[PDB]
């Protein structure tokens, strides 16, 4: 099964989809091959946990269900710099205005 | 041009509704007047008795977006084999964003407050131009032609 | 696998896979590898790169297709962008 995701660190989001086959070594595989850095400096995240290498996506919660074309779910990256892993932070997206008055 | 031959000769057809949407079969009569039949709601089958040479389509029965019959735009009862009646599976298209837009854009505002929106004169003339079967029969007409 | 990045007017960086990119056929013809966006915030330019996802996946499908949903609230600025970029 293909699973769609956004990977999210700071104010950078990729666009990827996935099998739930497939591992979160190989996401981070994806993640290195268009931020140029390898998957040993990378901290990948569901939520606010830390997400193991070994496992499946579908084991981490991403389904056909949770991670659609239309909505993808959302797994957080953070970077190893110098000695230390930084915190994950996640950019949010802008805020939409307040709706018309004939839009209400 | 797009009508309904008179065959009278009977055809099995299951209207499958596998979208989101009530829809609403619509039959091009002997003329081709386009004739409204009962809706199906979402997610809903339907066995009925339809015509060999009979034209039908398919649309939202509340703000009559177009829908897909079979991945086109027309079905048209044929032959049964083996008592196997014949499946109109109607879908939702891939709507372009900008059509998809203009849906969610129809369905919040009444459309005297059309004009009071903050957008481009052209975005007006696209809100203001509803989905409707007979300008469809008209673009198909054309399209068949040439 | 070629990725391109669409940048919004808040400097969100969105990396798209290029063949989804070529959805927007405004964005085909600068491409035929980074677009700015100075008029489309991120609350609808991350949209459009799900409207491509969603366009590559369901388009020549047999699979029930499900609704592109659209919040209320992004529906005006989705529309200015939707047409702008072609898709
Ligand atoms: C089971 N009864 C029928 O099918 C009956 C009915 N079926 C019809 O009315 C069919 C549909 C279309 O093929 C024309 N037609 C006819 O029966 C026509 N008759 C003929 O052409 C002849 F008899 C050969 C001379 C008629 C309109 C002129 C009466 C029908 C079709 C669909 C529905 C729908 S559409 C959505 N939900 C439902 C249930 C309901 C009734």
């Amino acid at each position: 099964m293909d699973v769609f995701l956004m990977i999210r660190r700071h104010k950078t989001t990729i666009f990827t989809d996935a099998k739930e086959s497939s591992t979160v070594f190989e996401l981070k595989r994806i993640v290195e091959g268009i931020l140029k850095r390898p998957p040993d400096e990378q901290r990948l995240y569901k939520d606010d946990q830390l997400l193991d290498d070994g496992k499946t996506l579908g084991e981490c919660g991403f389904t056909s269900q949770t991670a659609r074309p239309q909505a993808p779910a959302t797994v957080g990256l953070a970077f190893r710099a110098d000695d230390t892993f930084e915190a994950l932070c996640i950019e949010p997206f802008s805020s939409p205005p307040e709706l018309p008055d004939v839009m209400k | 041009v797009l009508r309904s031959v008179n065959s009278r000769e009977p055809s099995q057809v299951i209207f499958c509704n596998r979208s989101p949407r009530v829809v609403l079969p619509v039959w091009l009569n002997f003329d081709g007047e386009p004739q409204p039949y009962p809706t199906l709601p979402p997610g809903t089958g339907r066995r009925i008795h339809s015509y060999r040479g009979h034209l039908w389509l398919f649309r939202d029965a509340g703000t009559h977006d177009g829908l897909l019959v079979n991945q086109t735009e027309l079905f048209v009862p044929s032959l049964n084999v083996d008592g196997q009646p014949i499946f109109a599976n109607i879908t939702l298209p891939v709507y372009t964003l900008k059509e998809r837009c203009l849906q969610v854009v129809r369905s919040l505002v009444k459309p005297e407050n059309y004009r009071r929106l903050d957008i481009v004169r052209s975005l007006y003339e696209d809100l203001e131009d509803h989905p409707n079967v007979q300008k469809d029969l008209e673009r198909l007409t054309q399209e068949r032609i040439a | 696998m070629m990725y391109v990045k669409l940048i919004s007017s808040d400097g969100h960086e969105f990396i798209v896979k290029r063949e989804h990119a070529l959805t927007s056929g405004t964005i085909k013809a600068m491409l035929s590898n980074e677009v700015n966006f100075r008029e489309i915030p991120s609350h609808v330019l991350s949209k459009v790169c799900m409207y491509f996802t969603y366009k590559v996946r369901y388009t020549n499908s047999s699979t029930e297709i499900p609704e592109f949903p659209i919040a209320p609230e992004i529906a005006l600025e989705l529309l200015m962008a939707a047409n702008f970029l072609d898709c």
